[PDB]
């Protein structure tokens, strides 16, 4: 902690946060409001089974929190656990289709091997607390009543409700720019040691994740940064579909075969993609970055671009950040710079040299 | 009492600092008025006037792509975005170009749009070489939201030269709507402004930067925030003899930038009515030659134009606007007077009221008195519309 002073920062925001937070519902207003009435079509609580040991709980709706691509997340109450939880639900493309969302629960719920209280007291993964289905109706097939354009599966992912994920984040300071002080630009200097940290965390374990990526980078109510999407956790050196990184995240490596390897520097270029975006909000080269002013429109590195990295319109940055992204974004992906070894460089001692001393 | 102290002490009766010739050229008149060669004295003011009319001033506005450079160029121009003459975005971006754009009443005062550094491919110095940091009399970083790296690069490069530059942050409107909407229970709009100042004040701080002169504003309400305390900062940079132009080319956006105006044409009168030569006639029983009669509907002209309400101006507010001042109709003729009995009556109005501004037996030329009245009449002109603009 470093944590603390998250903590605090988000607390003090907590109003201009849930701002941005409602506004962002808006425009997937009708997918929202789809999405709700079929989990709550007419009680205020939704009973629901366990998929796995934890079996019967009923899940009260307290608010949408956000919409993902496939998925919208809602804030829930376990009344009689005391407990809130973030509850992921499904929609159905054929994006989430039933065998899709069967092998995301068997991926999901066997990452912790890849210890469940051990993994959830070390607080690097945001891991599962449990997949329910609403009762009396088959798990994964399409739950009812149906609504219109937005057909749910019967498979809801409960989990830790974090404060905010960093999407949001820097979509809230694209729309004011609540850093003004020397102490609240503390804040850029934090997220990018924990950022560093947490990715040097998955080396030290010997896994890739590949979708390392701000709207799966959480902060949570005490602060800590975590990393979500569990179930996407390999052993490095795997093989496996290039599609399963999204593209504007993708090193130019992973853009020339359908299969690809799953290295260290994978994560490592990713990690330089979000500590770019702490300090500037846009991705770099150009890369579309939707929801955010001042980004182009690259659709991805195989598109002919800007191969230099800018910091010109970033927020000023320390001399030591600049040469920590540069060296975790090097083209060369052989000589591309790893995370825990990035723990080791002048670079990253004189960051957390400076962020102790500011907090001492 | 003697006339050489006269028409020095007219200088001692406005605000210090805010006169149009230097004290050096002042008392280099006072001396050849005291010779009483008269061709001397004249041509020591008509060249204090030339030096004045002729100066050129150049200003350059540099940063980033949609920070706010053209929107500003527009607004000190007193130009509509969508009007003739209008900079616009974009274009100096995919130049790379430095582009001008001239006063449109007062062509000598020239704004020099910048493309950001971020457009180019040039290190800070090297930018502000190519881009003649040098030959500008005001280089000002346009900034919108929050400082970028490019902004602060710039600065500290400027810094580094021991020289100098103004810092604006503009859509400060902007971010005290976004802190009206998003944060309500904590709104204050006083505190908002004073948190970004000092944020810029700080950031130049803790970039080891000489705090440069900042200032908050909205394009989109230009009398409102800093953009008066701007205009006043840069007239008071300016060497004695660059104040007159840049003063009159400044919009009518406040009836203090009106009224500074109006302090510094008065001035302008009492030099020309000196280099014309004092009489020893009472205005009050003179009347105008054709060619003075020339001369006065020109001065209106100009008075006009540069206090906002010649006839064009009006347009772009007509017989209903003209019918709310009072200059408009002062040449239009009438059986009830002529033009020399209607200027005689604006002499006793104006003498009556100011006296003839000199030690007894002396006098300016009546022409003199008639545009010292013509400015009043056109600054309340001025005034008034505003008022209706506000
Ligand atoms: N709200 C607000 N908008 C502004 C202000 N200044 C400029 N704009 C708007 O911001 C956009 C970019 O401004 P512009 O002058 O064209 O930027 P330039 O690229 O630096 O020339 C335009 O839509 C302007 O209308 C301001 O002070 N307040
Ligand atoms: N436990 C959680 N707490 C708070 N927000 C969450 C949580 N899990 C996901 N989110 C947010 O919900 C949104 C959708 O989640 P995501 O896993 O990205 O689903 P999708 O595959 O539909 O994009 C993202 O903005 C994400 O940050
Ligand atoms: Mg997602």
């Amino acid at each position: 902690a470093g944590d603390s002073f998250m903590r605090d920062l988000l607390k003090r925001e907590e109003e201009l946060i849930g701002y941005c937070r409602e506004e962002a519902l808006k425009e997937p207003a009708a997918m929202v409001e789809a999405v709700t009435a079929t989990v709550w079509p007419q009680n205020a609580e939704t009973t629901v089974d366990s998929l796995l040991s934890q079996g019967e709980r009923k899940l009260k709706l307290v608010e949408p929190l956000r919409v993902g691509d496939r998925s919208v997340v809602f804030l829930v109450r376990d009344v009689e656990r005391l407990e809130d939880f973030a509850l992921k639900v499904f929609t159905m493309g054929a994006e989430n289709s039933r065998s899709e969302l069967e092998r995301l629960h068997e991926a999901t719920f066997a990452a912790a091997r890849l210890s469940p209280e051990e993994a959830r007291d070390r607080r690097r993964l945001l891991l599962p607390s449990d997949a329910v289905a609403v009762q009396s109706q088959p798990p994964f097939a399409q739950l009812s009543p149906g609504q219109s354009d937005y057909a749910v599966a019967n498979y809801l992912l409960l989990m830790p409700a974090a404060s905010v994920d960093l999407e949001l984040l820097f979509r809230t300071l694209d729309f004011l720019y609540v850093l003004r002080s020397t102490e609240d630009f503390l804040a850029l200097h934090i997220l990018t040691a924990q950022l560093i940290r947490l990715a040097a965390n998955l080396q030290s374990k010997g896994l890739v994740h590949g979708h390392f990526t701000p709207d799966n980078l959480f902060i949570m109510p005490d602060g800590r940064l975590m990393l979500g999407d569990v179930s996407v956790l390999r052993k490095v050196g795997t093989r496996g579909p290039a599609s399963s990184v999204p593209v504007t995240y993708a090193p130019r490596e992973f853009l020339n075969a359908s299969t690809a390897t799953f290295t260290h520097a994978l994560d490592a270029w990713q990690l330089g993609l979000s500590i770019y975006r702490v300090w500037c909000l846009f991705l770099p080269f150009g890369l579309v970055t939707p929801g955010i002013k001042g980004s182009w429109k690259r659709p991805s590195l195989r598109v002919p671009g800007t191969d230099s990295l800018a910091f010109g319109s970033c927020t000023p940055l320390p001399d030591f950040v600049q040469t920590l992204i540069g060296r975790f974004l090097n083209f060369d992906r052989r000589r591309r710079l790893l995370p825990l070894e990035a723990m080791e460089t002048p670079e990253f001692l004189q960051l957390q040299n400076e962020i102790s001393s500011s907090l001492s | 009492n003697d006339l050489p102290s006269s028409f020095t002490g007219y200088f001692k009766k406005f605000n210090t600092g805010r006169k149009i010739i230097s004290q050096e050229i002042l008392n280099l008149i006072e001396l050849r008025m005291r010779k009483g060669n008269i061709q001397l004295t004249n041509s020591a003011i008509s060249d204090a006037l030339k030096e004045i009319d002729s100066s050129v001033l150049n200003v350059a506005v540099t940063g980033e792509t949609g920070s706010g450079k053209s929107s500003f160029i527009n607004t000190l121009r007193g130009i509509g975005n969508e009007e003739e003459g209008a900079a616009k975005t974009g274009v100096v971006e995919v130049t790379m170009e430095r582009h001008p754009y001239k006063h449109p009443n007062i062509p000598n005062v020239v704004f020099w749009d910048l493309p950001g550094i971020g457009s180019t491919n040039f290190p800070p110095n090297t930018y502000l070489e190519k881009m003649k940091f040098y030959e500008y009399d005001f280089f000002i970083i346009i900034s919108a939201t929050r400082f970028k790296k490019n902004d602060i690069d710039i600065a500290k490069a400027i810094s580094m030269m021991k020289k100098e530059f103004y810092f604006v942050r503009t859509k400060v409107d902007s971010d005290i709507t976004n802190e009206a909407d998003g944060k309500p229970q904590t709104f204050d709009k006083e505190k908002v402004l004073q948190d970004i100042r000092l944020n810029c004040v700080n950031t130049f701080r803790e970039n080891g930067i000489a705090e440069p002169p900042i200032f908050l504003l909205s394009n989109k309400n230009v009398c409102h925030y800093d953009f008066p305390v701007l205009m006043d900062k840069l007239i008071s940079d300016l060497p004695i003899y660059k104040r007159h132009n840049f003063m009159v080319s400044l919009p009518n956006i406040t009836d203090s930038v009106i009224e500074k105006k109006r302090q510094f044409l008065k001035q302008r009168i009492w030099l020309e009515g000196f280099a014309a030569d004092l009489v020893n006639i009472i205005p009050s029983l003179t009347f105008l030659l054709d060619s003075d009669l020339e001369t006065l509907k020109k001065s209106m002209k100009f008075y006009r134009t540069v206090f906002g309400v010649d006839e064009t101006s009006l347009q772009r507010l007509v017989d209903q606007v003209e019918a709310m001042i009072k200059s408009p109709a002062v040449f239009k003729p009438t059986d009830e007077e002529t033009i020399q009995e209607r200027l005689s009556r604006y002499i006793q109005e104006f003498c009556l009221a100011n006296g003839y501004l000199l030690p007894k037996n002396s006098f300016l030329k009546e022409i003199f008195y008639l545009k010292y009245y013509f400015l009043d009449m056109v600054t309340e002109d001025a005034k008034t519309l505003l008022k209706e603009i506000c």
